[PDB]
RNA sequence: UGGUGGGGUAAAGGCCUACCAAGGCGACGAUCCGUAACUGGUCUGAGAGGAUGAUCAGUCACACUGGAACUGAGACACGG
RNA sequence: AGAAUAAGCACCGGCUAACUUCGUGCCAGCAGCCGCGGUAAUACGAAGGGUGCAAGCGUUAAUCGGAAUUACUGGGCGUAAAGCGCGCGUAGGUGGUUCAGCAAGUUGGAUGUGAAAUCCCCGGGCUCAACCUGGGAACUGCAUCCAAAACUACUGAGCU
């Protein structure tokens, strides 16, 4: 640690590795959906929430969130994929954009409409 | 000195066999606007009387900060615990560039252009500590040396 | 600039804002007695960084200008040296939005920082259409040569010794032109502002 | 293959020279030999035409540089 | 003009090299590291045994890896 | 080993300062008899006293002030390992230049002052605060 | 890796060559392995720095891929 | 000729002083950290209002920052992570003591540069701002040169 076992081996910053394993310095990336299905929350909390699996673009096996309340991604969609850890559900970290090309967009949703893909 | 600034509350508990009582210290500092800087907190049931609990000793153990006039002394190397601390003067302009509990001792001593930092320990309770060992220690003149400079 | 009814800005401060519609008052109409918002008939916690975000709230609801307009001129005030406070109402008084009115060429700034761009306000025999020129000490200041029987040019003299004299300009009311002298200090200025505390809400 | 030359400055819809001196194997705007002073003919009040100082100018001159055409009657300006 | 070392390898005719030693800083260390430069220098006549010190002159290379000429065995 | 002549003494008086002893004496060199004689000059000590026989020694009498006495701190700065060569224009003002750097120079182990208005720079020795 | 005889390049030089000798490089990181044009600079920073090379300018490098010369002042030549 | 041709976005449980209800009921969901929803919901879906700053507002992604969280400036190691189980000692790092010498590191000045651009100030101009340039400042750098000898290496005689 002293200044002379610095010019021997100096000290080596270490990198922070990446929470995506997709997403490579992308800000989107396109997939096809392998299953949609259903998943549970962690224990303190109870529901019922629907996620999907996709394949990128990369050949990458990752699921995303479904983020709407209604959708009609019917298991074969080209869906557009953001970033992004969903607390209450385990392992996965990414998450379906909204009005991308087959996402048909949430059902009124009269406040945050560019969130959840609505227009006017 | 009648310039009290509120550093921080937080909610203390404890236990006893019927169930968790709590209660609330909270820390004050009290300075006079020219340099008396003083310390203290209080233990009680409640908000309103923890902060005048806490004047109970700020008033107390004010002691004068020795000043230069509106500018610090000195860059300033202090610490007590695990906190550390760094000061240095700045010129004209800039207004209070510390941080957290140290623009409450910092702005009630006169000075105004303070730029002081926390290190180790971001603890309030030893951070204000750390504060006045470095303004303790503040001379101008009052070396021993047989010499103006 | 902002837009639309405008008795909904003077409850928030307390201050009569210099924004008005007439010749006679403000807030003595619109029902200026409470604290608006979503629901505001009880108060509570009003203290620093939401003061000092009040504070600049009030001086960006008054001199037309934007934040992409303003915290750039917050960048002038470390460019200028020293004394950064008074130092930025230095361009909000060399500023052309505000001494039209500060003359009293138009009733408010409303009506200042419009008829510039509608080709009115001259600086030196040139054609400036902006409200943000900054007016030297030392130039004219005149009006195009064809707002001149724009009468509500002349529903604008009627306040010079009513909302008071500035002291800092020397004027020819037959002529509609005037000259701004030169800049002020923080004397000249209303005592509603906290102006090394706008300064605070920068760091955080 | 030397040359004193125009080379754009400034602005589309507003010239600025510079008066390089080039080598002809380069562009006009990279690798000059030696600036000398500029021109600028959109000067308008209080901004001087061109800066030609001839303790330089003697001196490619003088080892065998030229003008290109309108150089020459910017020169004739004097 | 001049660079000084002490001779290290003396085995072949007419070429010698030696290490030029310096005591330079540490860019973001601050501690004055030595670093060693090992030269090679060409003699004429090869009177450099190992141990000895010789100062030198650049001229055209006298071979790969040589641009380098003995001026004087200054001491011993 | 002991590794740093000057070191040892700047360390060996301060555990004095803080303890009540007023004559510190030990081995001493011309070194550390140079560094000594200048800081009495800025009314910190007196009488350096070298002993003028064989296995020459240093007698720094320090001065009390009523309490705490006069230095709180001597913080080594280019110790033997990194070693702090440092030029003119960067002089270290210590306490508001309050403490007077001393820095070894060709013509004076000398004090940052006039280490300064006659421009020599070099080793930075210690804090006299 | 040197030494000389010659050979050769517009120009020094194991660059090419024959023969003589056993040297040369490297723990201050050689060789191998992965990676990448480089720099003036750029971005965050109190600074130290850290990250970084899009427009702009200098140098480098390439021209489906590889080898090769030719002509010419200049190429181993992007529309040879 | 005449206001005819022009505003939108996201949030409002906290530490952001933008902070009623209606529908929904451990459902449906939101979210960066806590968490919120299990029946008067300021945390979730509207309406109803405000507020952030505006032809843009937001969130996905990447960089540095706060991060003293790789600490040269500027951190650690009895018990939190961390002393090899300890030796002999190679390179190396550093080296008691004095005079003299050297001038490699150290120190000052000299000169060429460190291209132009960019940046930093003073300006000039576009009606103003970008932008544009003029002037310098800056470029902590590099070798050469002479001057210095307190300290270090090196050199020599020593001192205990």
């Amino acid at each position: 640690a002293t200044i002379n076992q610095l010019v021997r081996k100096p000290r080596k910053r270490m990198v922070d590795k990446s929470d995506v394993p997709a997403l490579q310095n992308c800000p989107q990336r396109r997939g096809v959906c392998t299953r949609v299905y259903t998943t549970t929350p962690k224990k303190p909390n109870s529901a019922l929430r629907k996620v999907c699996r996709v394949r990128l673009t990369n050949g990458f096996e990752v699921s995303s969130y479904i983020g709407g309340e209604g959708h009609n991604l019917q298991e074969h969609s080209v869906v557009l994929i953001r970033g992004g850890r969903v607390k209450d559900l385990p392992g996965v970290r990414y998450h379906t954009v909204r009005g991308s090309l087959d996402t048909s967009g949430v059902k009124d949703r009269k406040q945050g409409r560019s969130k959840y893909g609505a227009k006017r | 000195g009648y310039i009290e600034k509120l550093v921080q509350v937080n909610r203390v508990a404890k236990t006893v066999k019927g169930g968790r009582i709590f209660a609330f210290t909270a820390l004050t500092v009290v300075g006079d606007g020219k340099g008396r800087v003083g310390f203290g907190r209080g233990k009680a049931r409640e908000v309103p009387a923890a902060i005048q609990k806490a004047m109970e000793a700020a008033r107390r153990n004010m002691i004068q900060v020795d000043l230069n006039g509106t500018t610090l002394q000195y860059p300033t190397k202090s610490a007590h615990g695990a906190s550390k601390v760094y000061m240095q003067p700045a010129s004209e302009g800039t207004g209070i560039i510390a941080g957290g509990a140290m623009r409450a001792v910092l702005e009630v001593a006169g000075v105004q252009n303070v730029l002081a930092k926390c290190y180790g320990s971001t603890n309030p309770v030893n951070v204000v500590y750390a504060t006045f060992k470095g303004l303790k220690n503040m001379q101008p003149e009052a070396v021993a040396a047989k010499r103006g400079k | 600039r902002y837009i639309g009814p405008k008795c909904k800005l003077s409850r928030r401060e307390g201050t009569d804002l210099f924004l008005k519609s007439g010749a006679r008052a403000l807030d003595s109409k619109c029902k200026a007695e409470n604290v608006p918002g979503q629901h505001g008939q009880r108060r509570g916690r009003l203290s620093d960084y939401g003061l000092q975000l009040r504070e600049k709230q009030k001086v960006r609801r008054i001199y037309g200008v934007l934040e992409r307009q303003f915290r750039g001129y917050y960048q002038e005030a470390s460019r200028r040296k020293g004394s950064t406070g008074e130092n930025l109402l230095q361009l909000l008084e060399c500023r052309l939005d505000n001494v039209v009115y500060r003359m009293g060429f138009g009733s408010t700034r409303s009506e200042s920082r419009q008829l510039v761009s509608h080709k009115a306000i001259t600086v030196n025999g040139q054609t400036v259409n902006i409200p943000s020129y900054q007016v030297k000490a030392g130039d004219v200041v005149a009006v195009r040569e064809k707002s001149k029987n724009q009468l509500r040019i002349a529903q604008a003299l009627e306040l010079c010794g009513q909302r008071g004299r500035v002291e800092w300009v020397e004027v020819d009311l037959d002529k509609k032109a005037g000259t701004f002298k030169s800049a002020p200090a923080r004397s000249d200025l209303s005592a509603d502002i906290n102006e090394n505390l706008i300064v605070e809400l920068y760091s955080k | 293959m030397v040359t004193i030359r125009l080379a754009r400055g400034g602005s589309k819809k507003r010239p600025f020279y510079h008066l390089t001196v080039t080598n002809s194997r380069n562009a006009r705007d990279g690798r000059f030999v030696e600036r000398i002073g500029f021109f600028n003919p959109v000067a308008t009040g209080g901004e001087v035409r061109l800066s030609v100082d001839q303790e330089r100018a003697t001196y490619w001159l003088g080892q065998g540089a030229q003008p290109s055409e309108r150089v020459a009657q910017l020169l004739k300006d004097a | 003009r001049t660079l000084t070392g002490r001779v290290v390898s003396d085995k072949m005719d007419k070429t010698v090299t030696v290490l030029i030693e310096r005591r330079v800083k540490h860019p973001i260390y601050g501690k004055y590291v030595k670093r060693s430069t090992k030269l090679h220098a060409h003699d004429e006549s090869n009177q450099c045994r190992i141990g000895d010190l010789v100062t030198i002159r650049e001229t055209r290379p006298l071979a790969k890896t040589k641009a380098w000429t003995l001026v004087d065995i200054v001491e011993r | 080993s002991m590794q740093d002549p000057l070191a040892d003494m700047l360390t060996r008086i301060r555990n004095a300062q803080m303890a009540e002893k007023t004559v510190v004496s030990m081995p001493s060199s011309k070194l550390k008899a140079a560094v000594a004689k200048v800081l009495k000059d800025e009314g910190y000590i007196a009488d350096f006293q070298i002993s003028s026989e064989v296995k020459p020694q240093l007698s720094i009498e320090l001065k009390y002030f009523e309490g705490k006495p006069v230095i709180e701190e001597v913080k080594r700065i280019s110790r033997p390992g990194l070693r702090q060569y440092k030029s003119v224009e960067q002089l270290p003002a210590v306490r508001g230049g309050l403490g007077v750097s001393i820095v070894s120079t060709n013509k004076g182990v000398m004090t940052d002052r006039a280490a300064r208005a006659a421009g020599v720079g070099g080793e930075v020795l210690c804090t006299v605060f």
